RNA sequence: GUGGGAGAGGGUGGUGGAAUUCCCGGAGUAGCGGUGAAAUGCGCAGAUACCGGGAGGAACGCCGAUGGCGAAGGCAGCCACCUGGUCCACCCGUGACGCUGAGGCGCGAAAGCGUGGGGAGCAAACCGGAUUAGAUACCCGGGUAGUCCACGCCCUAAACGAUGCGCGCUAGGUCUCUGGGUCUCCUGGGGGCCGAAGCUAACGCGUUAAGCGCGCCGCCUGGGGAGUACGGCCGCAAGGC
């Protein structure tokens, strides 16, 4: 296990229902890989740079995690497949370097 | 017989011709014009003067419409990239705001001989 | 002429997810901004780069934009 | 990769003596464990020929650090060469 | 060994935006294109310019350097994984385990060959338009192989620092990339410029030696004939040694 931040950037327009779902079957999708979770920070809606899925903005969570490497590519490929997810990061986590330090 | 009220003009100038055209504030064109719309032929579609002489025409052709206010969109380089947008203002067509859209790729084609 | 880290606080080189801070480092138009502007070392500079696409794949920094005046 | 947990489980295992961390035996085990990996690595992704090279590079690094023992003790490496199923 | 690091080093899967082309759609006329001027060419079956949507391949703007990595050929979007090399500090372990290296074996830009895919843009051959005394050429318009991917061959090059590898020695000054330090500076390890002694036919080189030395491999012996002939080996061929 390292640990990765993960970020999951959705439509909007998601009700209650709806938005509580994907994040549903986004936690059972990380049980299902191993994936432990460290932390979790929800912003949401962002006004985005460039339209994204013919959207002038996003959704926006991030999952601080651990778990396997061998795991963390299909992880990654089962988180997207979900329709109403319009992008999928997932990067290891580094400490923060620090400038005008 | 739209009646447009205000609306944007799109200068899409090159080495070897200037062309200008208006359009309504969802980009839908009005008029347009170019250098060998008004008489001009050969290398002589390229001049400055060219690009005057057809971003004035679009314009009286757009005010035919009932266009005010303009927003312009600048495309490409050549003589009378600029000369289009100096007659443009001096057309009665207020300006509201001048930008230069380009276009340029982050590199993916492969160019013509004569490019690079 | 400012440079930029001249102005700002103690900050983190390497978060993605801070746009505030981020967009201080590009042009009108999406561009980068050199060393000469950003006043940056070799591998401030350098990280600071990644660490901008990142953000711009992530949607919350421009590719690019469009040059005003004229 | 290799972790330090794994490594250093070698080390304990191949030491003449507590905290010998360089005898030919250790280094010519750890060299192997390396070995080993590389090979599983090439055995998929043969198209990778700069990791290649180094495997080459290692593996005659045990192959010195080998007949430079069997010169000396010939005992040590007879074992030695035993227990890592070499030859 | 332990700890710390920088990196377009490699292999594999994913993924992002710009742009070109094409298809669909709205709106909108009479041209667009291209040149030194032109013409072919496209355009009333509605082009060009503008807007919205889709499809496909290729390559990664800014950051970017007078930068980094690699033994070399070479290597640039972003992410994950598999992996190579290497630098520093600590002074801990082994105890001469070293250098070079004919054969061998592996890698080896591009173009090229085979089999199977793929094909946006470019584009040998080619088809045209021009220019010219003529044009097989420069310039224009098209365009096939190819370019791209899998696998297997080919083994060349201005494969260049035209500078074989390793070690020790021989003033500095300056710019820089990356470690460590009591961080005007100092101390390793790369990258550049000037320059001591010295070398050099000169040009130049000068702690990144082309100086002072040692070890080991490669190579040379006037020009043409000629990288030809013959012979051999390798190669599907082209052709290579
Ligand atoms: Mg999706
Ligand atoms: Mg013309
Ligand atoms: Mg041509
Ligand atoms: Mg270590
Ligand atoms: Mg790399
Ligand atoms: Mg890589
Ligand atoms: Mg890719
Ligand atoms: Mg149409
Ligand atoms: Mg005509
Ligand atoms: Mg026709
Ligand atoms: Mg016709
Ligand atoms: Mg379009
Ligand atoms: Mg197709
Ligand atoms: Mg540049
Ligand atoms: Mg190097
Ligand atoms: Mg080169
Ligand atoms: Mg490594
Ligand atoms: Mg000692
Ligand atoms: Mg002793
Ligand atoms: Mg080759
Ligand atoms: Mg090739
Ligand atoms: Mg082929
Ligand atoms: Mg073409
Ligand atoms: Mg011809
Ligand atoms: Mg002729
Ligand atoms: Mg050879
Ligand atoms: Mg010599
Ligand atoms: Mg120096
Ligand atoms: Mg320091
Ligand atoms: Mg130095
Ligand atoms: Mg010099
Ligand atoms: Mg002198
Ligand atoms: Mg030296
Ligand atoms: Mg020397
Ligand atoms: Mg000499
Ligand atoms: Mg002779
Ligand atoms: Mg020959
Ligand atoms: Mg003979
Ligand atoms: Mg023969
Ligand atoms: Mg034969
Ligand atoms: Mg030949």
């Amino acid at each position: 296990m390292r640990r990765y931040e993960v970020n999951i950037v959705l439509n909007p327009n998601l009700d209650q229902s709806q938005l509580a779902l994907e994040k549903e079957i986004i936690q059972r999708a990380l049980e299902n890989y191993g994936a432990r979770v460290e932390k979790v920070e929800e912003l949401g809606l962002r006004r985005l740079a460039y339209p994204i899925a013919k959207d002038p903005q996003g959704y926006f969570l991030w999952y601080q995690v651990e778990m396997p490497e061998d795991r963390v590519n299909d992880l990654a490929r089962e988180l997207r497949i979900r329709d109403n997810v319009r992008r999928v990061m997932v990067v290891k986590s580094q400490e923060p370097f620090l400038a005008n330090a | 017989k739209r009646q447009v009220a205000s609306g944007r003009a799109y200068i899409h100038a090159s080495y070897n011709n200037t062309i200008v055209t208006i359009t309504d504030p969802d980009g839908n064109p009005i008029t347009w014009s170019s250098g060998g719309v008004i008489g001009y032929k050969g290398s002589r579609k390229g001049t400055p003067y060219a690009a005057q002489l057809a971003a004035l025409d679009a314009a009286k052709k757009a005010m035919a419409y009932g266009m005010q206010s303009v927003d312009v969109i600048v495309r490409g380089t050549g003589a009378g990239r600029e000369q289009a947008i100096r007659a443009l203002q001096a057309s009665g067509l207020q300006v509201k705001s001048i930008v230069d859209d380009t276009p340029v790729p982050h590199n993916g084609c492969r160019p013509k001989k004569k490019f690079r | 002429k400012a440079k930029v880290k001249a102005t700002l606080g103690e900050f983190d080189l390497r978060d993605y997810r801070n746009v505030e801070v981020l967009k201080r480092f590009l042009s009108e138009t999406g561009k980068i901004l050199p060393r000469r502007r950003t006043g940056l070392s070799a591998k401030e500079q350098r990280i600071l780069a990644k660490t901008i696409k990142r953000a711009r794949i992530l949607g919350l920094l421009p590719f690019t934009e469009k040059l005003v005046r004229k | 990769p290799i972790t330090k947990e794994e490594k250093q489980k070698v080390i304990q295992e191949f030491a003449r003596f507590p905290g010998d961390t360089g005898s030919t035996e250790v280094q010519v085990a750890l060299l192997t464990l390396r070995i080993n990996r590389l090979s599983e690595h090439l055995k998929v992704h043969k198209k990778d020929h700069h990791s290649h090279r180094g495997l080459l590079m290692m593996v005659g690094q045990r192959r010195r650090l080998l007949r430079y023992l069997q010169r000396e003790d010939p005992e040590r490496y007879r074992a030695l060469i035993e227990k890592l199923g070499i030859r």
